Parts: C-alpha cells; sequence; structure tokens
C-alpha cells in the first residue's frame, strides 16, 4: 500500500470543502514511532500555506484556526524542521473554499431544421469554487423524459442526441435545469415549450437567378430548402444601399416575375423562410448571391 | 539618414522609401523585386543593383503591450503580449513566433512560445525580453523588448 | 455485376420479406394489396418517375420539366464521366427517394417500440440496405438522427400508414432494381 | 483545432525534415537556397497564387480570372454550405497543386531508386501525407499508379531537378498551411 | 526493428514528457527525485526484477523463486516456438506491471478530474501506450473499465501518491526497454 503521508496525518475542521466565510481548524498530528531522531529543544513542526509559516510548536500536537479564507485551493503544508537536518515534508491538506451554486435563471431549447437534435442553453451565474454537475432533463405531455448529465464542469449547452418527433404540431414539452455541488442544489423554473418554438427552419440551401428567360428586368429565383414551409422572404433591396425586403413571399419554391432593377450591375440576395407564421422562428438568412 | 564615426571616416547611411504599387493581391511571390541605385559623384557615375524577395527582407518591430502579471502564491509570473499593429491583418493568416530570454543581469533562457502568453520564474536582479521572428520562413529577428522585472 | 445493382436486388427481397411479416402481424388491420390505396409521398418531390427511363424511351426531353430538382449529386455507384445525364438526374432522385423513406421509415419505427406488446416493428436490415445503398448512390450521404417522442401516439393509425407506404415502397423498390439492370447491361 | 490544419502543418514540417537531408546527401549538387532558381510548375495551370487570399485582401474579384479552372470539387476538408466560393476554389486549386507535385515526384523516386548506391530517395512518409490531404480535400482523388522505367536515366539531372522542386514545393506548403490557419479562424 | 521495442521506447518518451509536466504543474508538492522515495507496487507480485535479465546473467537458476508467478501467458511480442522461458516468464511479469500499474493510474485520474481546477491530469496518450503494448504482450488483454467516485477525495494525498508513482514507473520503463532491445538483438 503506497501511503502519502508516514510521519504524521493532518485533520481539517470541519471538511476541505468549507463555505465562504467559516473558519477551519486545520490540525497536524505527529504518530508517536515518527519524529525527531535526537531530541532537543531547537526542532520545530511548522505549518506552511502556500509555503508561509502560520505556526510552530515543538510538541508533537500543532493546531491551528485559520479564518477569512478566500474563494479558491489553499494548499497547507506541515514540515517538520529537526536540528541541523533539512526539513522534511510530512503530510498537507488541500482546502477548496465554495459558496451556494447559482440557479440558471433563463433556459431555451432550440432545434436546428425540422430532423435536428434539441439543444438546451443556460446561465449558469457566479462560479461557485467547486466541482459542478449540471442535469438537464426534458419531459413530454404525461410525465416521461429524458435526462442528460453534463459532468464538465463549465457547459456551453447540453444536446439532446435524441430527435423530437412531435404526435402533433401543437403539444406541450417542459425543460428543467438543476445544478449540484457539494454545499448546496439550485434547480431552474420549469419552461413550457410548444414544438413550434423548439424548432427553427434551416436557412434555404439552394439559389438561382433567371431574369424570365429574357433580357427584360423581371427576375425568376429558383431555390430550394425543407419541404415544410409555409411562408419565406426575400431580399430585394439594391446591392450598392440596402433599401426594404418583402415581409412575405407566397408559398414558392421558384420566385416569379419579381420586380428587379433594369440594370445588369451585381445585386446582394439573401433569402430565409418561415415554418410557421404563428409560433415559428425565422430561418438565417441564405449565403448572399452575387449579381 | 545618419552620420556615424566608425573609424574617423564618419560613414553616412542614404536610404529610399520604396512600395509595390500593384494593386492586385497575391498569396506568394514568383519574381524577386529588383532596386537599381545610379550614383553619381560630380563627374564619375557608378550603378548598383540588388535582387529580394519581401518575405526575406522582413524584420519585425518589436512585441506590443508587454506586461508582467504574477501568480497568485507562486513563485513563476505569467507574462503576456501582444501582436504589433504595424504587422500586416489578418494576424491568422500571417503569424508571428515569440522567443523570450529571462537572462537579463542561466546563459541561455530563451525560450520559443507560439502562444502570446508565457509563465517563467523572475529572479529579483534580471529583466525579462521577448522577441518576434516570422514564424512560417526564417526572417531577421525583432528588437528585444524588455520589462523590468 | 453491378454491386448498387445487389444492393437494389438486396433491398426488394427485403421489403418482400417486410411485406409478408406485416400481413401475418396485422390479421385485422386491412394489408392486403387490393384493399391499400396506392399513396406515393414523392409524388411531387423528385423525378424518378420521368427521369428513370431507358434511353431509348425518353426522346422528345420535353417532359423533363426544366431540370426538375436536377442537383445531379455525383456519387461511387456510377463514374462523374461515365454516363449521360438521364441516368445522372435518375440516381440523385433515387438517393432522394430513399431519404425520405427513411426519414419516414424511422420516424413510425419510434413510435411502434412504445408499444405494451411487439405486434410489428420495421426490419432493422431493410433500413440498413437502404442507407447502404444511399452512400453509394451520393458521397455527401446525411445518416437520420436517432428519433424518438415523449408521449404515446395511437398506433391503429401508424399501422394503417405502415401498410400504404411498405406497399408503395416495394413498386419503387423494382424501379430502382429495374434502373440498376439496365445500368450493368 | 482543424484536421486538415494539422494535415498542412505535418506535410510543411515533412517538407522541412526532408529538405535538410537533401542538403546534407548532396554535397556537390548545389542544393542552398541562394543558389537554386525559383521555378513553379503549377505557374499557369492553378489560381492558388491569387484564389487562396485572406477575405479581407480580395476585394475587386477582377484579378481573379474568368473564375480560372473553377470545377469547385466538394471535399470533406470543408462543408459544402459552409463557406465562400472564394475558398471553395482555393481548397479545389490547392488539390491541384498536390496533384502535380506527387506525380512528378514519384516519377522522380522510381528514377532514383535504379541507382547503384542510394545517395538520396524521396521521404516515403511526404509523399503519404500529400495523398492523405488530397484525400481530405477533394472525394475524387486519383490515386497515382506505381511508376517504373525499362532504362536508366541520367541521374545528375534528376538530382538538379529534385533540389529546384523540392524548394519550390516548401514555399507552397507554407502557403497551404496559412490558408489552413485561417479557415480554422 | 521490433515493434514491441518501438512501443517500449515510446513508453519511456511519453512518461519522461509527463514527468516533467508534473514538476512543474505542482510547484509546491515536493517532486524533485531528490525528495521522493522509491516505492514499488509490485514488490513482491511479479518476477520482472529476477526474471528479465540477459541469458548470459542468469546462470544457477535457484533465484527464479519456484517459477513464481509463470503463467507464461503467449502473446503476440514473442513467438510461442521462438525464445527461452527465461523471456517468456519476463514478458508475462512485464504484462503485468503494466496491469498494475494502468488499473492505478486510470483510478487516480478519475479522482484528479473531480478537482475545481484543472492544475494536472494524467496524460491520455501515455494510458494509450501502456494499453497498445499490453495487447502485444499478451492476447488475453483484458480493458480497464471506466472509473469514477460519487464522493470527492483529498486532493494533496493523490497529488503526493502521483509523484511517488510517475518516478517508480519511469525506472520500471527503461527496464522494460533494456529487455526488448536484447530481444531485437
Ligand atoms: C477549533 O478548535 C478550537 C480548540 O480546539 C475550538 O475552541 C473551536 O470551537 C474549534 N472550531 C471549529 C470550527 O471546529
Ligand atoms: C407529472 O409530474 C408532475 C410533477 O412531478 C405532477 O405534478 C403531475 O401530476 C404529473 N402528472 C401525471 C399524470 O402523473
Ligand atoms: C399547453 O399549455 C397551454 C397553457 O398552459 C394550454 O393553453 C394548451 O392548451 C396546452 N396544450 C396542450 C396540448 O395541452
Amino acid at each position: 500500500k503506497i501511503d502519502a503521508c508516514k510521519r504524521g496525518d493532518v485533520t481539517v475542521k470541519p471538511s476541505h470543502v468549507i463555505l465562504l466565510g467559516s473558519t477551519v481548524n486545520i490540525t497536524c498530528s505527529l504518530k508517536p514511532r515518527q519524529g525527531c531522531f535526537h531530541y532537543s529543544r531547537r526542532n520545530k513542526l511548522i505549518l506552511y500555506k502556500f509555503d508561509r509559516r502560520i505556526n510552530f510548536h515543538h510538541g508533537h500536537s500543532l493546531n491551528s484556526q485559520v479564518t477569512g479564507l478566500p474563494l479558491g485551493t489553499t494548499l497547507f503544508v506541515c514540515k517538520l524542521a529537526c536540528i541541523n537536518s533539512d526539513e522534511i515534508q510530512i503530510c498537507g491538506a488541500e482546502i477548496f473554499v465554495g459558496v451556494a451554486p447559482e440557479q440558471p435563471q433563463n433556459l431555451s431549447c432550440i432545434q436546428k431544421g425540422e430532423q435536428g437534435t434539441v439543444a438546451c442553453t443556460w446561465e449558469r451565474g457566479r462560479d461557485t469554487h467547486l466541482y459542478t454537475e449540471y442535469t438537464l432533463q426534458l419531459s413530454g405531455p404525461k410525465n416521461l423524459t429524458w435526462q442528460k448529465q453534463c459532468k464538465d464542469i463549465y457547459c456551453d449547452y447540453l444536446d439532446f442526441g435524441i430527435n423530437l418527433t412531435p404526435e402533433s404540431p401543437e403539444s406541450n414539452f417542459t425543460a428543467k435545469v438543476t445544478a449540484v455541488n457539494s454545499l448546496g442544489s439550485s434547480s431552474s423554473l420549469p419552461s413550457t415549450f410548444t414544438f413550434l418554438d423548439i424548432v427553427r427552419p434551416l436557412p434555404p440551401w439552394d439559389i438561382r437567378i433567371k431574369f424570365q428567360k429574357a433580357s427584360v428586368s423581371r427576375c425568376t429565383l429558383y431555390w430550394r430548402d425543407e419541404g415544410l414551409v409555409l411562408l419565406n422572404r426575400l431580399r430585394y433591396r439594391p446591392s450598392n444601399s440596402r433599401l426594404w425586403n418583402m415581409v412575405n413571399v407566397t408559398k414558392a419554391k421558384g420566385r416569379h416575375d419579381l420586380l428587379d432593377l433594369k440594370p445588369f450591375t451585381e445585386y446582394e440576395f439573401q433569402i430565409s423562410s418561415k415554418l410557421h407564421l404563428y409560433k415559428g422562428s425565422w430561418s438565417d438568412w441564405s449565403e448572399s448571391l452575387r449579381a | 539618414s545618419a552620420e556615424r564615426v566608425r573609424g574617423d571616416n564618419k560613414e553616412y547611411e542614404y536610404s529610399v522609401e520604396c512600395q509595390e504599387d500593384s494593386a492586385c493581391p497575391a498569396a506568394e511571390e514568383s519574381l524577386p523585386i529588383e532596386v537599381m541605385v545610379d550614383a553619381v559623384h560630380k563627374l564619375k557615375y557608378e550603378n548598383y543593383t540588388s535582387s529580394f524577395f519581401i518575405r526575406d527582407i522582413i524584420k519585425p518591430d518589436p512585441p506590443k503591450n508587454l506586461q508582467l502579471k504574477p501568480l497568485k502564491n507562486s513563485r513563476q509570473v505569467e507574462v503576456s503580449w501582444e501582436y504589433p499593429d504595424t504587422w500586416s491583418t489578418p494576424h491568422s493568416y500571417f503569424s508571428l513566433t515569440f522567443c523570450v530570454q529571462v537572462q537579463g543581469k542561466e546563459k541561455k533562457d530563451r525560450v520559443f512560445t507560439d502562444k502570446t502568453s508565457a509563465t517563467v520564474i523572475c529572479r529579483k536582479n534580471a529583466s525579462i525580453s521577448v522577441r518576434a521572428q516570422d514564424r512560417y520562413y526564417s526572417s531577421s529577428w525583432s528588437e528585444w523588448a524588455s520589462v523590468p522585472c | 455485376m453491378f454491386p448498387c445493382l445487389h444492393h437494389s436486388q438486396n433491398l426488394l427481397r427485403a421489403v418482400s420479406n417486410m411485406l409478408q411479416k406485416a400481413r401475418q402481424t396485422l390479421e385485422f388491420y386491412p394489408c392486403t394489396s387490393e384493399e391499400i390505396d396506392h399513396e406515393d409521398i414523392t409524388k411531387d418531390k423528385t423525378s424518378t418517375v420521368e427521369a428513370c427511363l431507358p434511353l431509348e424511351l425518353t426522346k422528345n426531353e420535353s417532359c423533363l420539366n426544366s431540370r426538375e430538382t436536377s442537383f445531379i449529386t455525383n456519387g461511387s455507384c456510377l463514374a462523374s464521366r461515365k454516363t449521360s445525364f438521364m441516368m445522372a438526374l435518375c440516381l440523385s432522385s433515387i438517393y432522394e427517394d430513399l431519404k425520405m423513406y427513411q426519414v419516414e421509415f424511422k420516424t413510425m419505427n419510434a413510435k411502434l417500440l412504445m408499444d405494451p406488446k411487439r405486434q410489428i416493428f420495421l426490419d432493422q436490415n431493410m433500413l440498413a440496405v437502404i442507407d447502404e445503398l444511399m452512400q453509394a448512390l451520393n458521397f455527401n450521404s446525411e445518416t437520420v438522427p436517432q428519433k424518438s417522442s415523449l408521449e404515446e401516439p395511437d398506433f391503429y393509425k401508424t399501422k394503417i400508414k405502415l401498410c400504404i407506404l411498405l406497399h408503395a415502397f416495394r413498386i419503387r423498390a423494382v424501379t430502382i432494381d429495374r434502373v440498376m439492370s439496365y445500368l450493368n447491361a
């Protein structure tokens, strides 16, 4: 059995993890068999924080009560100094000062495209100086559920690998995030999302410009995107200065008889689609098409 | 430009400022730039021709905003520096390598770090100095930037 | 021997076995060809019905509507400089047909698993064959993400829709097999 | 971290080690950067010199000559809908540059092996890195066939040509590395 | 060239880099060879100290204690009919030494990850090299299961134990390297 501390053992009261503001009783105790080979009233049993002397007792039992510890870890190492020999490190304690975990104030779940993996994002709050474990739970109408745990201390987001297929377009799904640390536990308020709110249409991948198969000013734009789109929007703004973009386009993959400027000067084109007008987010504008 | 006294001759240094006026940007150079100086003195005429590439003659200016930040309760000190504004942008396509020597006033404390922050134990009686060179190709080393430690 | 033709022959055989299992499992649900209407999900989205024809059969080219969905995705089944556009558009449309069906079949299977009993579930082997054929058809193959629901759907509706899709898919599988045989010979 | 950037960083390092070996092996043959002229085989065939630039640097777009060699081959290094055409043309041109060099390097290596002694031979690892990067750059990668000759060539000419190519290739390798770093950041 | 010798040379180099990182990370914790006692976990369990010797050095055979732990596990590093029992017992004992260390190193790493900060963590590459060498040493390799704890251990004790193990393991790594060199030559 490998043992880190052989000469003596050091105890901490109440524990290595303490609430910000508490006082720890670091006590260095030396086993009777171990000790300075020659008894002398010169040898000492020092205690050091970051190699800084805090106490010194000739006797094997050393007691200290450190206070006002800041957030972080402080290494208290208790070395033995003999009469002529160099100091031998005996044992030490690492103390993590921590505070109660922040509750996530805002939780949002976004699925990219009709086929996508749901991803939920939260505001962690102040960082407790402690290991942090995050649990994300998603439940449907009745209480079935999916849970995943983000063991990583810092998590940008947690993604449910399982895709969500909604039994009906109007359903209620509720998501909650729980943060647990040695000192305490904070749980976010339940947030209820309908499937349309979670889904976000993909930007239209395709784009084509045709001048109505003619030299005429009128232009026809042939783009392609996800099948379930009941709305759309197009940018007809002149390239040199942005002006106005039509709020809505008809449910046509291929634009027809769009009003375009008579010159053939290059014009930037951007396109967006809305899965549902009543409760669907707008898609990101498609890569600009030059001319 | 200057009137130094090498020996007793007092050599005088004359310099020209030349800018490539090519509008089209190009990733790599295939032709060396050629410079001709038609020196004229009284009734005597001489001409000198030099051929070179911009990357070969490039010499970076010293690293900017060098500051030392001691780590809490540790002997080592973190030192952070920033890219020179004069150097071409973006800083991703064109990159520099920083060599940090802590010898100040053991012979060679030079450490080559691509990162803009390195941590070096600081003896109270020495200075920490940083140098910049083109990371991609061998280039003339920059002037040392020294911050007292 | 054509490797894609072998995959297509495997596809038709896999659908034939799954269709036989479906009729045996759902005794009351009506799943005979006579009582099940023909409904094709890919009716307007893809041009397999027109583009996938022998070169002799297609001539006017007027009926190919403005190069409909002419993505012409390059793939390992053919070679880029090997065959005419009429077969290049056909291979892309066949890839799209398999993508539309696989996404739907996975959605049905995820709902079927929730059933307290296991009366019927889509054949994993048949789904794997569809994915393998798509990988050869187009290099930029997209693998469908695992689908699941947080609630329980009505099972009768899923079982009637399943029978309607299986029969329509079987007709599509023979159409793919005929094209693969033509490419080989 | 960008996987193609890691391959490009591996390429520049591999060329640097091979170039050092070449100078040590060929003591008499002149292989110092000063005595070796810069000659680029891909001078007119590819547009890497113009297309591969940071987006800020390229603006007029007039200098891109009529979309020269605008194959725009799709590949695993980028994603089809991820980056602007300026980087799509650049990745295709870089793939073409590596194809032109690999075909030539294999021809030189096959001639070098015939030498009664083994003074110098191209690094197998460097050739493998070039192939790996090309596979990521373009899905339709062509592997060069084993090259051999039925006669013995003059060796001095091959050793002078080798030094000229190695130095030019090293400059190309840094150019690829700069583009990969820009794509990552 | 011996493949196991290459793995052993990789092992010694990986430990050397990890040991340097450990000294830099733990500035206060004492991790210099002078202040760290030599303690070997495999002191009595395995006979590598005695069995792994050059054939010339070992003669009386009395010191081999009753074929201690004479499992003689067959493996891909040697061939079954290739070398004498003295090296067969040695290869088995080396496999056992790597198993005892890997199980312990994984336990330490699982405790280290819980630290609020990331001052130090065992090199994943070093652990992978240990597993690769064991796979060659014995066909019946057991992969250690992912280890985790439901509580938080004192970190100072783990960091002192870590330094004691790393230095002892480095001495073991040189001993394995010497045996692999002897097998090659
Ligand atoms: C610490 O120890 C002292 C004496 O041993 C005692 O008076 C005090 O109550 C202790 N405090 C804590 C927090 O344990
Ligand atoms: C679902 O869970 C919530 C909270 O646990 C509870 O209030 C509700 O009654 C549950 N519903 C059913 C049907 O069990
Ligand atoms: C979801 O909840 C809202 C408000 O709580 C309610 O109006 C709506 O009917 C619910 N939807 C379903 C399907 O129960």
